[PDB]
């Protein structure tokens, strides 16, 4: 939940430093690197998969602000930031498969921008999750995001200043 | 128990896994005493062939994998005994792999030479299965009685 | 006491053979066998129903008070 | 290999004695394994209708009302179903019983003194002495009147002795009828009996032409053993006409000039009810929803 | 309807060639007649049904199979049969009733 | 490979009381001390007093698994021959001198094997393989 804290604390708001927001999280994008170098050495080990609820959702959380702010995701010059047709192209076919166990609505939101803007390609592995595809509460906690759309009207005469709609 | 000390020690101390052997003499008071073995008769001896979907069945209902009682990918079984348009199979069999699939590997079986309660002039004459023995532990020869 | 309908473990409703049985050993001088037997009874778990059925109604239909004596 | 053309001329049907009540039948060509598949789906998962709800008013009766209450439920319903759809279980009976789903049901009967001269007998001593099921009657509620003009939903068996009364007393009670399995109770076995037999298989080996040709048929039934001359070997003739008694194994010298066996793929059936369904009826009530039993599993999404 | 099918995925391999199959509700009206279909698939070398607890009603199978076929796939073929098993009590069947 | 062969002769048969079992006796008629005992099962193969076997025991059929269902059109060496048993080996014994008994079983199926020229190809085994002859 604490770095779910950090989901639309970056995505639906307007005043961030956002050239802090790659530079001070970069230890995310460096657990990303962290993650992949000496933690998949263990998984055939003693256990499961669900002993890395840090990954399923910090990873989803960078991943909230992937369908929110695109014009963000590009730089003046041409390229991506920070290399992504690599950096979330490694983590596809590991041993933990982070395209079979999701979220509805956020993570099957990776159908349309993924094509369209060319960032990775999922379409003939979703007919494949669902063939192999405590605990039975565990989704509680991985399925409410904290800073959700605001419902009421009149509170959103404080808070519609930095909340802009879905574009 | 109303407190959860007490759950450490009465599923670790007054489980049944540490009371089968009784301090009184020596003599053991637990198992199956009165229908599965008279049954146990009419099982393992040769007047009981099974086919395969008689060998099949019969210890699907037994294991359960799903529960967890395999411990190296599966179940598996051995080859048959006939070798014919049937595949019969054995009582003798019947015992053997049930008593192999929920051993873990690294482990040999176990040999026993032990006795029954039977004595073969009441299976006609000049055949011992009296006796029993297990070899990598499998009733080889002999039926399994009360004793 | 009364007859039980559909027969313990047969299925059968036996209880339109009960009346019958008793006119066939008022007056029509049948016996008890094959005067039961001429009923369409198959099995012989509905035999009894008929055979053991003791009628009991009679010691409580001879207590009646909602009428005198 | 498997083939299912290489069990279509496998299997063979014949019918023995079919009746509206009884039906002989001759299923050969199947396994045990299957000998309950469409022996289970006679008894218990077949659609039965038969009133469940008793809506009582007053039970005068010496007979007391537990005892009475589940037999106008248990009473064989002369009813066809699919006329009567399924039943909503948990909703208040607002919405859970409407004309789909109710068959109305009553029950009334007022008895009283008849002054009449004399073992004096009760239905020549009172008026409406012996209710029976005749007298249980069926009015609709709802949107129905016409389904049942050409049926009104008789009591399949008029003679019920339900209840004998005294002077005095009365009856007057609403049952509310519904579907049902037999899963649940045994009122909803719309077969009285389904269970089956094999067909023997007697064997000889020796011929018992002679004195054996009137002892292999004395302990036998008669019509089984066809003694043919005191030559030409005598064929035992007829073989589902015979139980397995193997009263001839109690005979010392029988015991080996014959044997006796069972053809583990020759069935025949014997499936009667209570005048409510029919033989000639329910075939295609165990067969065609274990039909929809199968390909309802095929078709559901694999979880988890 | 998803209580139905339910890959109990505690006793399966990666690939999946065997798995417990948990179906709900059933007795053995489909154990003791989907096991007489299953061995009819060639590519079957284990299969049997079980009962979880004797008195409320639950089933749980297991098939087993050689290369080239999952779990999933030999049940297909098992009930696509059984779709055939009581249509042949049906379609040779209605003839017999016809002409009594 | 084949590690045993010679043409055997049955003495007598007796029933034990069981159902599907006779135990046969069975001499041979090469060698005059070779007295095989055999738990048949009469169902597959019916013997009587005085019939003609052929009791050779080999070990394998020519990685080998387990036992896949015979499939159509396999090469077994104990395609020509009918019931064929599968056991193992687990007691040897001594007799008079140049002959080696041993005992022999098939899931409670018990054999005896006298004999003298099973000591330089057969031992202790695991997996040898019936092919009877008739
Ligand atoms: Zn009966």
């Amino acid at each position: 939940k604490s770095l779910q804290y950090l989901g639309s604390y970056i995505a639906r708001a307007k005043k961030l430093s956002r050239t802090q927001i790659i530079f001070v999280a970069s230890y995310l994008t460096s657990w990303l690197n962290r993650y992949v170098i000496e933690r998949e050495e263990e998984v055939d080990q003693r256990g499961g998969m669900e002993r890395f609820k840090h990954f399923y959702a910090a990873f989803q959380a960078l991943c909230y602000i992937f369908c929110f702010r695109h014009n963000i995701f590009r730089d003046t010059d041409g390229n991506w930031e920070c290399e992504l047709d690599k950096f979330f192209q490694r983590m596809v076919i590991s041993k933990f498969n982070p395209l079979k166990f999701c979220n509805e609505n956020v993570m099957l939101m990776f159908a349309r921008i993924a094509q369209q803007e060319s960032v990775a390609y999922c379409f003939s592995i979703i007919e494949n999750n669902n063939n192999e595809r405590t605990r039975q509460q565990f989704i509680d906690l991985q399925s409410y995001f904290p800073y959700d759309p605001l419902f009421l009207k009149n509170y959103k005469i404080l808070m519609k200043e930095y909340y802009i709609e879905w574009s | 128990p109303q407190n959860e000390n007490a759950r450490a020690e009465a599923l670790n101390l007054a489980n049944t896994d540490s009371q089968y052997l009784t301090p009184t003499s020596g003599s053991p008071v637990r198992g199956l005493i009165q229908d599965h073995i008279s049954a146990g008769v009419w099982l393992t001896s040769k007047d009981s062939f099974f086919t395969r979907e008689q060998y099949q069945q019969y210890i699907y209902g037994c294991i359960r994998p799903e529960d967890g009682h395999t411990t190296r990918s599966k179940i598996v079984t051995l080859p048959p005994t006939i070798f014919k348009p049937y595949p019969l199979w054995t009582g003798k069999q019947i015992i053997t792999t049930v008593l192999l699939n929920v051993t873990p590997p690294d482990m040999p079986g176990i040999n026993l030479i032990s006795k029954n309660k039977i004595k073969n002039e009441y299976w006609g004459k000049g055949s011992l299965e009296n006796e029993v023995l297990f070899k990598d532990g499998a009733l080889l020869c002999g039926i399994l009685d009360k004793s | 006491m009364i007859v039980p309908v559909r027969c313990f473990s047969c299925g059968k409703v036996v209880g339109d053979k009960w009346e019958s049985y008793l006119n066939l050993l008022q007056e029509d001088e049948l016996d008890e066998g094959t005067a039961l037997s001429r009923l369409g009874l198959k099995r012989y778990c509905c035999r009894r129903m008929i055979l053991t059925h003791v009628d009991l109604i009679e010691k409580f239909l001879r207590y009646n008070p909602l009428e005198k004596r | 290999e498997w083939n299912v053309e290489k069990f279509k001329k496998d299997f063979e049907v014949n019918i023995s004695s079919l009746d509206a009540r009884e039906a002989n039948f001759d299923l050969i060509n199947i396994d045990t394994s299957i000998a309950n598949a469409f022996r289970r789906i006679m008894i218990s998962e077949v659609p039965s209708v038969a009133a469940e709800y008793v809506y009582f008013f007053n039970n005068t009766s010496v007979i007391q009302d537990e005892v009475l209450a589940h037999r106008i439920g248990l009473v064989p319903l002369k009813v066809d179903p699919d006329m009567l759809t399924w039943v909503d279980s948990n909703l208040p009976d607002d919405e859970k019983f409407t004309d789909e789903n109710t068959i109305v049901l009553s029950l009334n009967v007022k008895c009283t003194r008849n002054p009449d001269a004399p073992s004096t007998d009760p239905k020549e001593l009172y008026n409406n002495a012996h209710v029976y099921a005749r007298d249980l009657k069926f009015e609709p509620q709802g949107r129905q009147s016409t389904t049942f003009a050409d049926c009104p939903v008789v009591p399949a068996d008029p003679d019920i002795l339900l209840a004998k009364l005294r002077p005095g007393q009365e009856i007057s009670l609403k049952a509310h009828c519904i579907l049902g399995i037999g899963g649940d109770h045994a009122k909803f076995s719309p077969v009285s009996t389904a269970s089956y037999r094999l067909l023997p298989q007697i064997n000889i080996l020796q011929p018992i032409k002679g004195e054996s040709a009137r002892r292999f048929q004395k302990c036998f039934p008669p019509g089984v053993i066809g003694i043919d001359e005191g030559s030409d070997e005598a064929y035992v003739k007829d073989a589902r006409k015979d139980t397995v008694s193997r009263e001839v194994l109690r005979y010392e010298e029988f015991a080996d000039k014959v044997k006796l066996g069972r053809v583990r793929n020759h069935f025949i059936f014997n499936v009667e009810s209570a005048g409510a369904m029919t033989p000639e009826e329910i075939f295609f009530k165990s067969v065609r929803i274990l039909k929809n039993k199968a390909e309802y599993l095929k078709n559901c999404p694999i979880t988890q | 309807d998803r209580e139905k099918i339910k890959l109990l995925t505690q006793a399966t391999s990666e690939d999946g060639t065997s798995a417990s199959f948990q179906i709900v509700e059933e007795d053995h009206t489909l154990g003791n007649a989907l096991r007489y279909v299953i061995m009819k698939n060639p590519d079957v070398e284990f299969c049997g049904y079980s009962i979880p607890h004797p008195s409320e009603n639950l089933l749980n199978i297991r098939i087993q199979t050689y290369g080239e076929t999952t779990a999933v796939d030999a049940l297909q073929k098992g009930l696509k049969d059984l779709m055939d098993l009581c249509d042949v009590v049906e379609s040779k069947f209605t003839e017999k009733i016809k002409s009594m | 490979n084949t590690l045993f062969d010679d043409i055997f002769q049955v003495s007598e048969v007796d029933p034990g009381r069981y159902n599907k079992v006779c135990r046969i006796e069975a001499a041979s008629t090469t060698q005059d001390q070779c007295k095989l005992t055999l738990d048949i099962n009469v169902e597959l193969f019916p013997v009587a007093a005085q019939d003609s076997l052929t009791v050779t025991i080999a070990s394998s059929l020519n990685a080998t698994r387990s036992w896949r269902p015979p499939q159509a059109g396999d090469r077994s060496l104990a395609d020509d021959y009918d019931y064929v048993m599968y056991g193992t080996a687990y007691k040897f014994e001594e007799v008079s001198k140049d002959l080696i008994a041993v005992y022999y079983s098939f899931g409670g199926l018990l054999m005896r094997l006298e004999g003298n020229y099973r000591n330089l190809n057969n031992l202790k085994q695991e997996n040898a393989y019936l092919l009877i002859r008739r």
